[PDB]
């Protein structure tokens, strides 16, 4: 007894609980295995189910997801996907003492602007990957009831846990389509502010092409000579104000 | 990296006698090592409170590599050294034959002694001539072993020995 | 069962629809080649949208997609 | 390029008796390599509770090579080294003469000592006499093991020891 | 730095019986060295008085290295170096074996004996031939000692000699 803790000492001092605790230092030295193997297969087979599960979800209601992230309104007029940029507000960094270093706010290009096929969708950025496990294997046995019962509850935290882990994974890759839609709208706005530079682009148109052998009728080029880029002066900006 | 002697597992699929040794293969069925096959061979105890598939060669799909991490069998969901097999194959052949020779030795000399105080006469032959040479020759064979035999569809364990890499 | 039950039966296979056609001159709810229109929305597998499966048969538990990516959760955990 | 201890299929189309080994071949009938033929031989066991053949000699075709990848055999379905067939061969007929010629011995011996207490002496006479020399002939001849016999049609199972390229 | 010769604690979780000696491992679950387990074998004694355990190979994980400190083994809450186990395995039946075969050869010549002062000579006979063989077999077989075996659920207590870092 610990807790009226001298009056448990004088307790502990009677012979009766120091062979007490000989029996029960046998189950408490003897049972971990079987509670990590629990919980290690009750992590993996909660994730999968939970995994399976969000995948089904995810799955039923896909249109409003096509509505909502639709990069072929934003894909340019040259098929440019646009760039992606970052935005700050009240920036302060502390160097070291005597030492504040503070602005207002800030911007930064995270993904430079590059040419594109097909415009993306959210399947890559959102799917989860499911496969169903199907190797149970025991290493140890829970071998009489109170052991089978502590494996069923491990087990079941370990269910817990592999929700967990689904949940933060999903949330993680909202997270990343957020952060990417976010600065694809955010170019789109600084450009319409006249913050950024427009993309430029060429065409170069040669004639009739090819050797004796193959031939080729025409040759159009299209190289982009100007990335996308801020103006590092102020005086070409334009404000704007709503009623 | 793997430690200096925890427990994996493999199952065998394959059984042998007792008689003459060769290549034993096990398969390892979970752990990092996924299709391994581990070869090794057995030895013969002298008392069977024991017996073992002593496992040396140690093969790996993916890498073409033969690594020897050598181990010993302990029985499933025993945790102990022994084997799960049967013994009592030769307890009572060779009882009941050196038994029923003496029987027949003892039969024709005390029947042919207690003659004083045809047929039982030939009765005293048969059984005074053939107990002794079946005598002689069951002591002769008396000292064969009972074999023990594994089976073709028990899995084990294996307790690791040395590091790897 | 029958594919073409209450109808006329089994006729023969069109390749070029990828449908059986029942004696009666419709064509069937049920395939018959795999180069058919299928309407299927649940997919298998993992590294998915990816590489696919890194071929290296890997030490670690861990598996890899062939475009870098890591998928954790087609992997084992710690 | 083998892994070290997988199990391949083989056919034996042709039989043996177990008294002089020599090299037999059978006829791979599974894998990667199709066509190839293997020759070994086999090795006497004291207690013939299983029978087993080494197999060395590999001819695979297509290019004339010989490999020598040395391996063990396994029954196939059964998993198990025991031979398919007869072990009581010579038991019988050696326990059968040597009991007759104690029979002969006892029934010489006895019922000449039952004289006290002409056909009947001849009988003592003949048995007397013909059972000795054919006792001693029978323990000299006792000593010839039961012979076991590979079969024609039934095939085997290969477990590799070592690797080739 | 371990001071020369203190008390760890080690977890046992597989068995052996005491008639082949092999590296068994134990791990320890306390100290400063977490998930550290260590290998050794056992010793047979001449008398049965008490079983322990020689403790050699010693790995801590994380790093590679393996460290060797030698160490002896006692019996948890006992502070004593018994094994917990069992001693009468196998008195009894060869003491069962050597009597009865005793008692055969008795009852043969005792009541062959007092003859002078059918069925019945046919008990004196089967005592009297088959006592004697079985007698011989057994004082062969008597010198076989009584094996102990160590359980799969019982850990036991280290005490250091030297000195690692």
């Amino acid at each position: 007894g610990d807790t009226g803790s001298l009056a448990g000492l004088q307790a502990m001092a009677d012979s009766k609980y120091t062979r007490a605790q000989k029996k029960q230092k046998m189950g408490k030295i003897r049972e971990m295995a079987l509670k990590e193997t629990a919980l290690s297969v009750g992590a993996q087979a909660g994730l999968a189910w939970r995994a399976k599960i969000i995948d089904e979800q995810l799955n039923k209601q896909a249109r409003n997801l096509d509505a909502i992230y639709d990069f072929n309104s934003l894909v340019l007029e040259h098929n440019i996907l646009p760039p992606v940029l970052l935005e700050g507000r009240n920036t302060l960094n502390l160097a070291d003492a005597q030492s504040i270093r503070i602005s207002d706010r800030t911007y930064k290009v995270a993904k430079q602007a590059h040419f594109i096929t097909t415009p993306p969708t959210w399947r890559q950025y959102l799917w989860m990957d499911y496969v169903k496990p199907e190797a149970p294997n025991v290493t140890l046995l829970p071998k009489t009831k109170a052991e089978k019962e502590i494996w069923c509850i491990y087990t079941e935290r370990g269910w817990k846990n592999g929700i967990d882990q689904a949940n933060t994974i999903l949330e993680e890759n909202i997270a990343r389509i957020k952060e990417d839609f976010g600065g694809m709208i955010l170019y789109r706005k600084l450009l319409a502010m006249n913050m950024v530079s427009p993309p430029y682009v060429s065409h170069t148109d040669l004639g009739v092409t090819g050797d004796g052998s193959e031939i080729h009728i025409d040759d159009r080029v299209l190289r982009i000579t100007a990335l996308p880029e801020l103006n590092v002066n102020s005086a070409e900006w334009r404000a704007a104000v709503a009623k | 990296i793997i430690k200096t002697g925890d427990i994996m597992f493999a199952v065998l699929d394959t059984s042998v006698n007792s008689d003459e040794p060769g290549p034993i293969l096990a398969t390892i069925v979970t752990g990092k090592l996924k299709g391994s096959k581990l070869i090794g061979s057995f030895n013969l105890p002298s008392n069977a409170d024991k017996m073992v598939i002593t496992f040396n060669t140690m093969s790996i799909p993916g890498a073409e590599k033969t690594i020897s991490i050598s181990a010993y069998a302990i029985d499933p969901n025993t945790a102990r050294t022994a084997l799960a097999s049967r013994t009592n194959h030769h307890y009572l052949m060779r009882y009941g034959s050196l038994f029923a020779s003496s029987f027949l030795q003892g039969f024709g000399n005390a029947f042919q002694s207690a003659n004083t105080t045809s047929t039982l006469e030939n009765a005293v032959i048969g059984l005074a001539t053939v107990g002794k040479a079946w005598s002689q020759q069951a002591q002769q064979l008396f000292n064969t072993p009972t074999t023990v035999e594994v089976y073709s569809g028990t899995g084990l364990g294996i307790l690791f020995t040395q590091d790897v890499t | 069962d029958g594919c073409c039950s209450k109808m006329g039966g089994i006729n023969y296979c069109d390749s070029s629809a990828g449908r059986l056609v029942c004696n009666n001159g419709f064509y069937s709810t049920c395939y018959c080649t795999r180069h058919a229109v299928m309407d299927l929305q649940f997919l298998m597998g993992c590294c998915l949208w990816h590489g696919g499966v890194y071929p290296q048969l890997n030490s670690s538990g861990l598996v890899v997609c062939n475009d870098g990516y890591v998928s954790e959760e087609c992997s084992l955990q710690k």
